[PDB]
């Protein structure tokens, strides 16, 4: 596909089925691991780790 | 006819939106007009998930 963020998908995917069994450290207090891959649709949602 | 209503007509040095309040009420002013719209928050926030 031609989007412009396909890997973070590609990351979150995992990263939403593998919480409750691996975490991983965030930006803010607003948004959880449990966020759904089909909302990081534009680059100011990647995650800095 | 009243020259103290019709102040933005008669006075060029007035400026456009100089009103006064208490004393009269001018009869013709510049008014503003929106186009402001407000839909529902379930069609404008999606949460397609």
């Amino acid at each position: 596909t031609t989007d412009p963020c396909a890997p973070v998908k590609a990351f979150m995917t995992l990263a939403n089925m593998m919480v409750g069994f691996e975490t991983i450290p965030m930006d803010n207090q607003i948004y959880t691991q449990s966020r759904r891959a089909s909302a990081f649709s534009t680059p100011h949602t990647w995650p800095r780790c | 006819i009243p020259v103290e209503r019709y102040n933005i007509l008669t006075n060029p040095d007035a400026p456009p939106t100089q009103i006064q309040l208490p004393e009269v009420v001018d009869l013709y002013n510049v008014v503003t007009r929106y186009a402001y719209e407000t839909p529902p928050i379930t069609a404008v926030v999606m949460g397609v998930p």
